[PDB]
RNA sequence: AUAAACGCUGAAAGCAUCUAAGCGUGAAGCCCCCCUCAAGAUGAGAUUUCCCAUUUCUUCGGAAAGUAAGAUCCCUGAAAG
RNA sequence: UGGCACCUCGAUGUCGGCUCGUCGCAUCCUGGGGCUGUAGUCGGUCCCAAGGGUUGGGCUGUUCGCCCAUUAAAGCGGCACG
């Protein structure tokens, strides 16, 4: 089990050896450093803590640069934890490269979806419209709120609200090419998020 | 297996038992299996 | 009527420290944890069994307990033998080292091994014997082997016991 | 006129350890719910908390008479449509022996703000060892 | 008063009902208001009355 | 771990018996595995790091008034609204 | 389908369809079994099981029904005949 953090760069396509054409997603994963190791005797669970991008010393604050100073590194921008990981490796202060993966590896992609604002029921929940003619006045409305007996409306009655901006995991994605020199990972398909969004690449759990 | 409220022997070789607090009969003839 | 007059003929020496009736013998060793409510009196030949009160609960445990001391001493000294047979075309049965391969007619071989204290052997390519000093274990294992392909009535094919009146039904 | 009424902090509250092995679930809980309430003291005042602190150990060895280990069901609804969940008494004693004792005692306490304060006074441990040795608790024998 | 005389009587190996039976049997006519007063303020005298009640129940 | 069901050993009730004690299999169902929220879980949890022990008053509980680490008002904005 | 006339006449909107569902099991499909006048492929009947699923049209205001063509299946009911 391995894991890195990266930034969603964009989408393109490549030609395989058969001549087949596939879509890929470009992820740049430079400057990964191991910060802290968590064990059972101190925390009750085992994890490894990773920082992705260093930032200017002005943006950092006093508490932050005392935590990265234990690993002898510049303060980082994104920090995440990975579980189900062998703690025998991952010495403190080491560099995590994209070479931990290889062509053909199956991974999982975790990210935060693109933001949609206040949205209605038939876009947010994929419901149906009413007739647009024949005298109807019901086009894009939620529906009946329920029966009369309870004197109330039940929970989980789907209604308009804020739509996007939520964490999504996409499973069983293939790796097409790894470029250690450019610190670039090519993943076949889609990953959640907009451009420049943080993506958490981890080996497949199944 | 017959699930009826009137479990009773059907031949001479039928035997009546109680398994897990339920009246039933067992017999060499599989057509004679009953359970209340 | 009767659930008494037990025998412990040689080759055995129980050492029941309340419940752990450890019975030694040439074949092996067997132990369990009889409920510490009824009487046990290990002697040179007999282990006296009796009930404090003559109630339905004690009448059942009197017969049950004694009947399985006789099971150990027979098993731990002489043992138990369970015999099995196979009927059907291409129903080969053979042993490879320790495991059992049965070609009962499925698309894959069926695999079986015997637990500790149980010995499984194949003298001929169409019969199986389960050997051991524990009646509960020997009888249980042979049931699983027979459960692979029970004898269907129309042609009688399948794993069957030697003494087994298979109800053969006419088919056509 | 002249009848003694206790004041908060006027009565001394003690710490007790109760061994809960072999005793029935409801026989123990009824006895405990009177110690927390303070009904064993002549200083008892209905509107004041004068009870004692109770620690229960060996909660995994509590007794369940008859077929209660499999036939007694504990229900739980999440206020969502069709969100009823159930557990058995025997299955909960093995996994969460602490929750079984607090569910029993909580129903034997007054259902108001003060009775909600007496529940914060009970500590249940599934094993034989507790962590309140600093309070120097005593051993209480059931009646 | 009753729930408070009961608590003090159980410290003398007695219940409230047995205490009340003994007092009336022996002839003491003190009511609940004052028996509860002794159980809180002058517990020493409450044990004196509990001895008279215990003896009357034993002839 | 179980439901219906199938068995082993086994007495009550010298036989018989899947049952009383004791064991083994056994469902798209139950509890887990998978995804998401979640410490206001007033039971308010845990780890790493940063700042420190100022000055005036009170009769005591204590108060106010400059600050440290840190954050904001205000301003340029979008990947957010 | 009815019997009664207990709340409502200082107002409790009444069929069918649309949008949105949720519950019961006396289970239509899928899952596990016993009996069979169960050779195999198909079936009949009963037991456990409510996890998911359960079509598009012609005629009629129609619920219902018949028909066309599919489907693993085109379940029966309650929620002021939601
Ligand atoms: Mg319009
Ligand atoms: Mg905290
Ligand atoms: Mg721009
Ligand atoms: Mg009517
Ligand atoms: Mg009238
Ligand atoms: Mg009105
Ligand atoms: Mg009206
Ligand atoms: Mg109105
Ligand atoms: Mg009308
Ligand atoms: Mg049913
Ligand atoms: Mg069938
Ligand atoms: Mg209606
Ligand atoms: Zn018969």
């Amino acid at each position: 089990t391995k894991g890195i953090l990266g930034r969603k760069v964009g989408m393109t396509q490549v030609f395989t050896e058969n001549g087949e054409l596939i879509p890929v997603t470009v992820i740049e994963a430079a400057q990964n450093v191991v910060l802290q190791k968590k064990t059972v005797e101190t925390d009750g669970y085992e994890a490894v803590q990773i920082g992705f991008e260093d930032k200017r010393a002005k943006l950092s604050n006093k508490p932050e640069q005392g935590h990265v100073a234990k690993a002898d590194t510049t303060p980082k921008r994104f920090i995440r934890e990975f579980r189900d990981v062998n703690l025998d490796e991952y010495e403190i202060g080491a560099e995590v490269k994209v070479d931990v993966f290889a062509e053909g590896d199956i991974i999982d992609a975790t990210g935060v979806s693109k933001g949609k604002g206040f949205q209605g029921v038939i876009k947010r929940h994929g419901q149906s419209r009413g007739p647009m003619a024949h005298g109807s006045r019901y086009h894009r409305r939620p529906g009946s709120m329920g029966p009369v007996a309870p004197n109330r409306v039940f929970k989980n009655k789907l209604l308009p609200g804020r739509m996007g901006g939520e964490q999504i995991t996409i499973q069983n994605l293939e790796i097409v090419k790894v470029d250690v020199e450019k610190n670039v990972l090519l993943v076949k398909g889609n990953v959640p998020g907009a451009k420049k969004a943080l993506v958490q690449i981890k080996t497949a759990t199944k | 297996m017959k699930v009826r409220p009137s479990v009773k022997p059907m031949c001479e070789k039928c035997k009546v038992i109680r398994r897990k607090g339920k009246v039933m009969v067992i017999c060499e003839n599989p057509k004679h299996k009953q359970k209340q | 009527i009767g659930k008494k007059t037990i025998v412990i003929p040689a080759g055995v020496t129980v050492t029941l420290n309340g419940s752990t009736a450890t019975v030694k013998g040439p074949k092996g060793e067997l132990v369990k944890e009889f409920n510490p409510e009824i009487t046990i009196n290990i002697e040179g030949n007999e282990i006296n069994v009796s009930r404090p009160t003559d109630n339905k609960n004690h009448r059942a445990l009197h017969g049950t307990t004694r009947a399985i001391l006789n099971n150990m001493v027979v098993g731990v000294s002489e043992g138990y033998e369970k015999k099995l047979e196979l009927i059907g075309v291409g129903y080969r049965a053979q042993k490879q080292g320790d495991k059992l391969v049965l070609n009962v007619g499925y698309s894959h071989p069926v695999e079986f091994v015997a637990p500790k204290g149980v010995e499984i052997e194949v003298p001929a390519n169409t019969q199986v014997i389960v050997k051991g000093y524990n009646k509960e274990h020997v009888g249980e294992l042979a049931a699983n082997i027979r459960a692979v392909r029970p004898p269907e009535p129309y042609k009688g094919k399948g794993i069957r016991y030697e003494g087994e009146h298979v109800r053969r039904k006419e088919g056509k | 006129r002249t009848t003694y009424m206790a004041k908060p902090g006027e009565v001394e509250r003690k710490w007790y350890v109760i061994d809960a092995t072999g005793v029935s679930l409801g026989r123990l809980s009824s006895e405990v719910a009177s110690i927390l309430r303070g009904k064993n003291k002549p200083q008892f005042t209905p509107h004041i908390d004068t009870g004692d602190f109770v620690i229960i150990i060996n909660a995994g060895k509590i007794g369940l008479t008859g077929k209660k280990a499999t036939d007694k069901i504990y229900y739980r609804h999440s206020q969502y449509p069709g969100g009823l969940k159930s557990r058995t008494a025997g299955e909960m004693r093995t996994n969460n022996p602490e929750k079984l004792l607090e569910l029993s005692i909580k129903g034997m306490l007054p259902k108001n703000s003060l009775g909600r304060q007496l529940f914060k006074k009970l500590h249940v441990y599934g094993g034989s060892e507790h962590e309140h040795a600093a309070q120097k608790p005593e051993v209480y024998e059931l009646r | 008063w009753i729930a408070r005389i009961n608590a003090a009587a159980r410290m003398q190996d007695l219940s409230y009902s047995k205490l009340m039976h003994g007092l009336k049997l022996a002839g003491i006519d003190i009511n609940r208001k004052m028996l509860a007063d002794l159980a809180v303020n002058d517990i020493a005298s409450f044990n004196t009355l509990a001895d008279s009640a215990k003896k009357a129940l034993a002839k």
